[PDB]
């Protein structure tokens, strides 16, 4: 009934989305050949949110791949659950932007975005009642950030009455892939504060530290990080796909979590996370999940929540659980650490309970806290932007293509006033 | 899709899926 | 090398190809879908025309 | 054939006599390689050795 | 009920060689002539366990004929039903119309007469010819004339292969095309155009075959013919016979020229992809990206359309879709005809030929519509005919063969007339 | 069925046709003994065009070799495929003309032509549905040019309905064999313009240039040039001999290429032509064939067509191809070089396809172009004719034979009006 | 994604003669041209069972070229791409840029045109030359000019071999070097320096070859180039194509000069010696004892660095190692670029060459940086140029060819401008 259209942009978004469709298909019980093979009848009830039956029970995802190099496409088609996609929905350029935001937003966007807008239109009116859009991309890349951002702006121009989730990884100086990361991230943030409704900030550094401490893995490859984000995203939309004692729709989460139209940057966490050695030595109760949720070392951003206040936070529970135990736990955690929560908002913790855990596990949770500690990240990036812009480094590959100095000055102003308003509400 | 025309359709699913007319699909001296 | 290398005949007209090599290969490759349905459930066989003059005699 | 035509020298294809001569040389080299590998062991049976190039 | 088909020219019997493959596969008839009453409209049952089609291939070169005689369907095609002249007509109307016509057309109509005598419930003829060549144009016109003077009242559905504007395989095809129209008007009752650049665009776009040949074109044209004879052949919920194209689509005795289209044109893997429903393929059969004739119905006005549906079709949603296409505005209708549609439904889903690129579809739509973009086509061909005729080029071939400038001037002004009619009616 | 009767005149005609009947006998797989030794039955059904079964599969060609000195006859029967010609088809004089058109047209012809007309007639009613005649001869020599030309006149007077193709070598000043080549050329051409239906012009400068650049040969003997000309003659007759997707006989080519009854002098090309050292470089694509086909250095005439305008053109194709690529490529070469084609005719290109490539090859083509740059060639000859006639050098060996000066005046006028009309349509 | 590679000079085509050996050995192609889609960026598949490289060897003396035309790889390039002149330029920039260039560059660029036309998704160009010689400098610069006016927008990867400071085999190479930079500044996009004495010290110290020929040098240079293009040829965890160096490494329109390095450059017994992992090879990539240009990066400050990893590399430890590098204080960065790194990880390990000196390691690193030591190198060359030019030595050969003193003075002040640019950027 409610509908989510999934869009994937750039290499990072494509590989994350590939693992995401693997996890989702496993949850709804369809094998990679595209037929239904689940056992419980709770799986059929809400597959229209994500899939379309084509003919004879062949269920394909309502997803749109978007990039500029076939390398990501071949890596997507090679792995399992790769042939389920739409062979036509592989809207796809040929040149390759290459970490040039102007190339992703002014040069190649101008002749690829008409096509992706046409296919995202086809998938939009193919269903009746949209709920929102769900785009997975990065913020340092060129074909992910630039083209995805222009796509977001075109969509908000077309359908202004629908929700929007963007799962975007933010770069850290410790884990710094490309050199023009601030030149891309500052511009994308400048556009996302006016176009997107809310986004989920991610980074690879916090994932690496999680696989170090709590998972104790020796080989945390990219597939594992993508597997963590996919479990997070599945936990986000668990409430639409399965009935619960207290349902929380996407807009329901948004209105509870966004007290001001520009304060819509979230940090995310997932529970439980225990190594295969210690998974026998633990309990599975709501206090066990809660002590792991509100841990600072379990957030998937490079922002210590003990370094700021929480504006609001939500906890999405999965499994047959005691509701009195849930809300008394949230009340206890809010009364103990009374300083770390904001003062002019009572009951800063929204909670919800679904009656279906992830497959094989008994009880899980997902933490989405709109905290004010995210200003450290934007300050961490904006200072790099000022450092490069003081002396115009790398500037000409952007200027010689159509971009002006005014965009960079405007991006600086907006990033700075955003951090100013976060500091104001601290 | 369509070049210079835009179609309006709704997708049809099997019997199990809860869709616009699932109750009536289930109905079937 | 020259002596061992054998030149090509290349004698396959397009009709012979498209009507004998390709369809037989497709039928051998996919025995699922290309099967003869035989009688069709929907046919316009009308026994009115047969009836207006029919009914073999027994004499 | 014994020799090449006028187009062979342009195409670069070697004549029959040339190709048979080269192939013969190389087969001979193989035989003498085997013989050297035998003589080395026969010498080290006594405690002497062949000299090896530098 | 029976319908016989005749094929003229080098194109005619190559389309026939693909079409009759489809019929044998549709009724499950082996290429050797026997199965391992729905067939009675095409194949007559001889003796005991044998079928022999109601067809005549004819051409003036024996090369493509005995290629059929030595192809797969040796035992299938009856020896007499393949007529073969001793020498070509060679891209020349008068050659194919006055010298060799007089020596082949009498034997042809002699054959076709006892085809019509062996038949009982003859619906009519349907012809396949090419107007760019010599045989299809010249004695195609001659045979159509002698068919009209012999039988006349019977329908003659004509599928004709016109020249594309830019893609062309000959030089004198304007002359041959023009002199063909002057008889294509008053001898064909219902004439459907079949260009080549449009189908090249189709096989490149949707079926994504990068290097197509004529056999691919022939196979999907044969698919169209089968989709509009399926009503006589197979049991349907709402049948539409050969007499209907005469009525519901020809509002004027000299306006019978139709745009044809087909959907869904789909590959083997894109069938797994697309959710094939009725409304979107009814929409797909209207965009110029899926028409068999290179022209633009945006700049024209529709007159009347007919829609054959094959397969799992209920009248509800097809009626809903045509209701949405009537409330659309991007395509427009003439104010002459507010109810500008006819539907027709047959239950049988289309079959799949081994080695073809079209997958097994549940439902298919064949749209045959009339418009005024054809009035644009004839002018586009008229201009480039006058350019050549202004210098008296190539004329001596026709004059030396026996004709004069009279049929040149009169056929040129005929197209001028038909231009005036189309612009008058389009108002 | 449709029958081609071959006629070869003079030393050039004898040797060229010798290599020609070698290639055809190869293609139909008949041994130098006279029996079939191929495999496919596609070759047996179209040998009636070129051969006749005598006894036990003895297929002997339908050709007439004609000359006045038995020296060329012995050079014919010295090589392979010499014992396959019918000895009654070996007509030969005893004196020899030797570079005298008059001897070849009034004295020696007077007693040779009646015997060859017996031979040509007997071999013409021997077949049932004759397609036409095909003649390869010379213009510099006497016994080929004069004798063959007068025969061309006689057969065109007896059978005015059948087709007539002629391959005629014309002299070039740089490779200038004889001294009285203009005296012979002009008179022959003046007869060809009235009786020969269409003429495919050959020369030797273009061929030597081709063997220098394309084939890259050291010693291009006449055996090679004869082989190239033979490849051209086989490529033009391929339609009658093999089934294809779009057959095109000789009369179909004449009507698509001759817009005016006097504009029937083509220039011929052939593709593919690359060295054996570069045969693995090249792919077999229609564009690869076309770029060589429309190249200026690939014509077999000494006239650069980029100095004039193409009136019409034709392209014959052999081998399994895609007609879309064929037509699309012909459209591109017509659209890009738009100035080199005349304006008052649209779609100046005829195309044809036959499904059998020549033995040892995969895909071949043949080009026949009726351009207006041939008037450059005729002026190049006529001006030398005026240089001679202006003081009537060498004239008496013609004048004392029966010919008068008026024949030379008419040859001047006819060459002058013909180059006038080619210049008109330019 | 396809890229073509041209080789100019005595040095360039030998380096390429090692590169293509490496490529066929990596993709499993036998040197005779056939295998017993990843290759598609280098080898076009002509016909069947044959792969020809996308490259052109060109030189003025024929001796080294027909050494190739008679070597092992005769069947790889057949003889029409290997362009060869008749007489050498002989270490004379003017002779290579004006005398013989005017006759060879047209044929060269006419060949490169139909190479690019055979290509479809052209990424860029990459050239191979040494600036000390005559052919590699002069007509190389002329070729780069005509290619830049041909396409311009496409990236050009210039892998040049500069003269080592103390070990040198020519006399006028300062003249040829300076005249080469004057065009290499404003034409190429990314110019990688590779000196010889640094490689000599590498094979003396790590690989411990005490009598190294040119084969070993060109072998490991081919290893660096192969490690650069492995991201285009094979799939990895984090791919980086040719267009990235254009953005990530070049902060200014004129500062494009890159020091390369490689690790682990290890023989067959030191491999069993050493426990190989990611932290130490990330270390070994930065010590001057493993750089390909004899200069001291301790004296300079890095602008931007790139790290190509091949083989058994996960991303957590490369992130940990570069974290340790950035926190170490023995090396220093500029205050302009806080994100001073760019990693890249590919799955395939570097291969071995039978008869080579390198063992099959699990992983390897190609480091490509940008610093100010290069600004020090150019001053070292400028000084030894000015000394010889002070006495006007060897000038009469250039003027005798047809050049003058004006281009000498303006190239001198050009490098003076370059020196000022590097020293102001270092601040
Ligand atoms: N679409 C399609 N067109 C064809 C086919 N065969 C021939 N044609 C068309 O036929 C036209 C020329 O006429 P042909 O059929 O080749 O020959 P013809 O019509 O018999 O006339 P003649 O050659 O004089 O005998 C060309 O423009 C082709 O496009 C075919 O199989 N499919
Ligand atoms: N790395 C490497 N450098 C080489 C090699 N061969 C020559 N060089 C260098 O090339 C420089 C001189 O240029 P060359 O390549 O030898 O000759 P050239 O560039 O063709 O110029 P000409 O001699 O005039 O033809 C010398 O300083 C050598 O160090 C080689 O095989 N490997
Ligand atoms: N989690 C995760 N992140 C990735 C992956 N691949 C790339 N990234 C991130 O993407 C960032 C670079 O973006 P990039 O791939 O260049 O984007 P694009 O070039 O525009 O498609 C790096 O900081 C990586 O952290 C992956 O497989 N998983
Ligand atoms: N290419 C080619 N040209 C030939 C051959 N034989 C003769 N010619 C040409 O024919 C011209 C002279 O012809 P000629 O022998 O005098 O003809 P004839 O004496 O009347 O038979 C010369 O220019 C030759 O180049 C041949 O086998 N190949
Ligand atoms: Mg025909
Ligand atoms: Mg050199």
């Amino acid at each position: 009934m409610r509908e989510i259209v999934h869009i994937q942009g750039g290499q990072c978004g494509n590989q994350i989305g590939a693992k995401f469709w693997e996890v989702v298909s496993d949850e709804h019980g369809i094998d990679p050949t595209g037929t239904y093979h689940g056992d419980s009848d709770l799986q059929l009830e809400r597959i229209n949110v994500y899939f379309n039956e084509a003919t004879g029970g062949r269920y394909v995802p309502r997803a749109i791949l978007m990039d500029l190099e076939p390398g990501t496409m071949d890596s997507v088609r090679s792995g399992p659950y790769g042939q389920i996609f739409r062979p036509d929905n592989f809207v796809f350029g040929q040149t390759g932007a290459g970490n040039n935001w102007a190339k992703g937003h002014y040069t190649e966007g101008a002749e690829l975005i008409d096509s992706v807008l046409d296919v995202v239109r086809k998938e939009a009116e193919s269903c009746d009642c949209l709920q929102g859009f769900q785009v997975c991309h990065s913020l340092g890349g060129g074909t992910g950030s630039g083209m995805g951002t222009l796509l977001i702006s075109k969509i908000r121009e077309e359908y202004p009455d629908r929700m929007m989730l963007t799962f975007s990884v933010v770069p850290s100086p410790k884990v710094s892939d490309t050199v023009v990361e601030p030149y891309n991230a500052t511009l994308s943030v400048h556009q996302l504060v006016e176009n997107a409704d809310e986004c989920m900030v991610l980074d690879n550094e916090a994932l690496y530290d999680i696989c170090f401490r709590t998972l104790k893995l020796t080989t945390p490859t990219f597939g594992d990080l993508n597997h963590l984000i996919s479990a997070v995203m599945s936990g986000i939309t668990c409430c639409l796909r399965f009935p619960g004692q207290l349902n929380a729709d996407l807009r329901k989460l948004a209105v509870n979590l966004i007290p001001f139209p520009r304060l819509h940057f979230f940090m995310v966490g997932f529970t439980p996370l225990t190594s295969r050695g210690s998974q026998q030595y633990r309990a599975l109760t709501v206090p066990e999940l809660t002590q792991q949720m509100w841990d600072a070392k379990n957030m998937m951003c490079a922002a210590d929540p003990r370094h700021g206040r929480y504006l609001t936070a939500s906890a999405l529970f999965r499994g047959r659980m005691s509701t009195k135990e849930v809300d008394e736990q949230m009340l206890n955690v809010q009364n103990k650490n009374s300083s770390y929560f904001v003062e002019w908002i009572p009951n800063n913790v929204k909670s919800s309970v679904c009656d279906i855990p992830p497959k094989g596990l008994k009880m899980s949770a997902t933490f989405i806290g709109n905290s004010t500690a995210i200003q450290e990240m934007f300050k961490r990036v904006s200072e790099q932007f000022t450092a490069m812009f003081r002396r115009k480094a790398f500037l000409h590959w952007y200027t010689g293509e159509g971009m002006d100095e005014m965009e960079f000055t405007e991006a600086e102003s907006n990033m700075n006033d955003l951090v100013s308003e976060y500091q104001q509400y601290q | 899709s369509g070049g210079v025309g835009h179609s309006g359709t709704v997708n049809e699913y099997r019997s199990g899926v809860l869709i616009g007319n699932f109750v009536e699909n289930a109905a079937k001296i | 090398t020259e002596a061992s290398w054998a030149p090509v005949h290349n004698l396959t007209t397009t009709n012979k190809e498209f009507y004998e090599i390709k369809p037989e290969a497709a039928r051998a490759a996919d025995p699922d879908t290309f099967r003869a349905s035989g009688p069709s459930p929907f046919a316009k066989t009308g026994f009115c025309a047969k009836s207006v003059k029919g009914e073999a005699s027994d004499e | 054939t014994l020799a090449g035509t006028s187009s062979d020298r342009d195409a670069g294809i070697k004549s029959g006599v040339q190709t048979v001569k080269a192939a013969r040389q190389a087969r001979l080299r193989e035989l003498f390689e085997r013989e050297a590998l035998m003589y080395e062991k026969e010498l080290n049976a006594r405690g002497l050795s062949l000299v090896k190039p530098r | 009920r029976e319908v016989i088909s005749i094929h003229i020219g080098q194109a005619g019997i190559q389309v026939g060689n693909a079409c009759w493959e489809l019929y044998c596969l549709e009724h499950g008839i082996q290429p050797d002539g026997q199965m391992p009453d729905a067939f009675n409209t095409f194949f007559s049952e001889t003796g005991a366990g044998k079928h022999v089609p109601r067809c005549i291939f004819l051409d003036l070169e024996p090369t493509v004929v005995d290629e059929v005689r030595t192809g797969t369907y040796r035992q299938l095609f009856h020896p007499e039903q393949l007529i073969s002249g001793k020498e070509d007509a060679a891209n020349n109307f008068a050659r194919g119309h006055y010298t060799i016509g007089k020596e082949i057309v009498d034997l042809a109509l002699d054959r076709i007469r006892k085809l019509a005598d062996n038949c009982t419930g003859l619906q009519g003829f349907l012809v396949f010819n090419a107007v760019g060549g010599g045989t299809g144009s010249g004695l195609g016109s001659l045979l159509l004339e002698r068919l009209s003077v012999d039988y006349g009242k019977k329908s003659k559905l004509g599928f004709t292969v016109y020249p594309s504007p830019q893609v062309s395989t000959a030089v004198v095809e304007p002359y041959n095309s023009v002199l063909s129209t002057h008889s294509l008007l008053e001898h064909t009752d219902v004439a459907v155009m079949l260009d080549n650049e449009a189908i090249y665009d189709i096989c490149r776009r949707s079926l994504d075959i990068e290097r197509p040949t004529y056999t691919n074109l022939n196979r999907l044209i044969a698919q169209v013919i089968s989709s509009l004879t399926a009503s006589l052949r197979f049991d349907g919920a709402l049948n539409v016979d050969i007499t209907e194209f005469q009525t519901n689509l020809v509002p004027y005795p000299r306006i019978h020229f139709m745009l044809s289209s087909y959907a869904p044109i789909i590959s083997a893997e894109k069938a797994y992809h697309e959710q094939l429903s009725v409304a979107e393929i009814t929409n797909a059969a209207f965009e110029p990206a899926s028409m068999m004739v290179k022209c633009d119905p945006r700049h024209g006005k529709y007159m009347a359309c007919c829609l054959m549906y094959r397969g799992d079709v209920v009248p509800k949603d097809v009626n809903a879709s045509v209701a949405t296409i009537k409330t659309k505005r991007t395509i427009q209708f003439v104010d002459w005809c507010p109810t500008g549609f006819k539907c027709g439904i047959n239950y049988q889903p289309p079959t799949v030929v081994p080695g073809g690129d079209l997958a097994k579809v549940q439902r298919a739509v064949c749209m045959i519509s009339n418009s005024t973009a054809i009035g644009e086509i004839f002018s586009r061909l008229d201009h480039k005919f006058d350019l050549m005729y202004a210098k008296r080029a190539f004329v001596h071939w026709y004059v030396g063969e026996g004709m004069e400038e009279g049929e040149f001037s009169e056929a040129r002004e005929d197209l001028a007339a038909l231009e005036k009619d189309f612009e008058e009616v389009g108002a």
